[PDB]
RNA sequence: GCUUGAGUCUCGUAGAGGGGGGUAGAAUUCCAGGUGUAGCGGUGAAAUGCGUAGAGAUCUGGAGGAAUACCGGUGGCGAAGGCGGCCCCCUGGACGAAGACUGACGCUCAGGUGCGAAAGCGUGGGGAGCAAACAGGAUUAGAUACCCUGGUAGUCCACGCCGUAAACGAUGUCGACUUGGAGGUUGUGCCCUUGAGGCGUGGCUUCCGGAGCUAACGCGUUAAGUCGACCGCCUGGGGAGUA
């Protein structure tokens, strides 16, 4: 949520195929759900998490 | 000929033709088969009906590969696809993996304006 | 997306395809780009989700 | 002076030459006389992705207080680089000292 | 906008003390400061016309206290401006 | 003189606020090559178009430009226009907590000045997609259209111009007072936290409604209620926002 190195944590938050869930499905107040996003976004730059499941 | 016994079935189901491409895992093509081409021109080639004769049709000329295992992979929408894979369990074929491969982009190209009808 | 074959199986039946990408999201980007009528679409659509 | 995370890949092929990189790149920092708070070396590590395409690669995350110019020629030695692939330098979020 | 240490020295320059930090010289020389920062700024970018809104609210600003101080003590206001460089 | 208006300082918070620079991943197009073969594309149906000079499909490698899926939300920020990958640099504002300071420094504003979507214009680049004009095919009584296949300016960048929009909450700005309910978002204090805690206090915002107002429709503590300050504008339709 704050850390993007977690990536267990991210891994949670993050559909089969590489997309971030929403905060409709997995509660996440919305401002964790920003934090999330960003995270997963420089996590995928890093190549910790993919950007599709097709790559 | 050649005798690949493993490949991938590319199904490319549009709005207005299916098109079958099984090939092996390298991506080389050994033989194709669309609705457009199995007669039925027009509103009728656009039917789960044509994808699945399309896909009968692509299952025979590949006889000569000996084929038992393949992967499909699904581009597209379309009235096809769906229809599609089962031809295929029905024309001997271990289907093993079922892809979706239909691109998306990540706001890419912009798309065209049409269809004022 | 991807789905193994299953060792005693006659329908892999995946409903990968669903949960995603083709009902709407390909139908979506076949047409224009316009920043307007989303505008509208989407605030008639949370317009219309009351009770 | 304020604080920097910075990540960055190694290719592969050259993983016996990052040790004596990270050295030069502490070396560097100390220039300045800034401090360098935590430093890890994460191993070969799977990539989620291929990239030019070469999988598996070696991540340093290194997590430094300094002056601006220095972070700024560490960018640009990683500009020049070949054997650094992906870097990435982050945010103050004042200085942090633990694992992940 | 301004440096702590830099605000810090200028409240200690222009007020009574430090703790005075609401004087009409100290906000006249905090809103001087950042204007000349600001022509360093701005004399590059050019285009950052949401910044310069900011800018000419601090330099209206300077002027209605500018105004105000001359209308209560001349003295303070001839010093003033006279220290801080404006007027031209 | 004084602090209840306005402002300054201390500490934080959230944010697609702005400007400059870099980078990443999907996708479209093009180019080169492998496999492979008779169609592909398109439509209500067709044809123009592309295709045995090997298309479409498929795999590999490359180039280039634009936009940045998911998050994404009557969510956020901005005076308004508007702003959506990620990272750095420069920078504007807002809000909150306690305390200190100045001491009416305030409100509005004709002329004036600035900012101001899109299209357009000038000079120089760029040009993948899309696409006015244009061309062809259809449809039709006709079709200078809708539909199809192509497609140039333009859209993109730098600097300058233009100066407008259903530039709209069709609601000027600032301040005060006047029953409520359900939310959202962002601060924070207190109290067994002994949950998916409780109880308060601010900022912004959405929906419904009371009195009141309103021609009605509706507005309804974010007023179109009850008042005050200053500005802008109206005076039958057309002619005409024209000469």
């Amino acid at each position: 949520e704050i850390d993007y190195k977690d990536i267990a944590t991210l891994k949670n938050y993050i559909t089969e195929s590489g997309k971030i869930v929403p905060s409709r499905i997995t509660g996440t107040r919305a401002k964790y759900q920003r934090q999330l996003a960003r995270a997963i976004k420089r996590a995928r730059y890093l190549s910790l998490l993919p950007y599709t499941d097709r790559h | 000929r050649k005798q690949v016994s493993d490949g991938v079935a590319h199904i490319h189901a549009s709005f207005n033709n299916t098109i079958v491409t099984i090939t092996d895992r390298q991506g080389n093509a050994l033989g194709w088969a669309t609705a457009g081409g199995s007669g039925f021109r027009g509103s009728r080639k656009s039917t789960p009906f044509a994808a699945q004769v399309a896909a009968e049709r692509c299952a025979d000329a590949v006889k000569e590969y000996g084929i038992k295992n393949l992967e499909v992979m699904v581009k597209g929408p379309g009235p096809g696809r769906e229809s599609t894979i089962r031809a295929l369990n029905a024309a001997g074929f271990r289907i093993t993996n079922i892809t979706d491969v239909t691109p998306i982009p990540h706001n890419g190209c912009r798309p065209p304006k049409k269809r004022r009808v | 997306i991807k789905v193994r074959e299953n060792e005693p199986f006659d329908v892999a039946l995946r409903r990968f395809k669903r949960s995603c990408e083709k009902a709407g999201v390909l139908a979506e980007v076949r047409r224009r780009e316009f920043y307007e009528k989303p505008t509208t679409e989407r605030k008639r659509a949370k317009a219309s989700a009351v009770k | 002076m304020r604080h920097y995370e910075i990540v960055f890949m190694v290719h592969p092929d050259q993983s016996e030459q990052v040790p004596g990189m990270i050295e030069r790149y502490t070396a560097a920092i100390t220039g300045a006389e800034g401090k360098i708070h935590r430093l890890e070396d994460w191993g070969r590590r799977q990539l989620a992705y291929p990239i030019n395409k070469l999988h598996k690669a070696h991540y340093v995350l290194m997590n430094v207080e300094a002056p601006q110019e220095v972070i700024d020629e560490l960018e640009t030695t990683f500009r020049f680089n070949d054997a650094v692939i992906r870097s990435m330098v982050m945010r103050t979020k004042h200085a942090v000292t633990e694992a992940s | 906008s301004l440096s702590t240490e830099a605000t810090a020295k200028i409240v200690s320059e222009f007020g009574r003390d430090a703790n005075d930090t609401g004087s009409t010289e100290v906000q006249v020389a905090l809103l001087t400061a950042q204007i000349n920062h600001l022509q360093g700024h701005f004399a590059e970018h050019k285009k950052d016309h949401h910044s310069r809104r900011g800018l000419l609210r601090m330099v209206s600003q300077r002027r209605k206290l500018l105004d105000y101080l001359k209308r209560k003590d001349v003295a303070r206001y001839t010093q003033l401006i006279e220290r801080l460089g404006l007027r031209r």
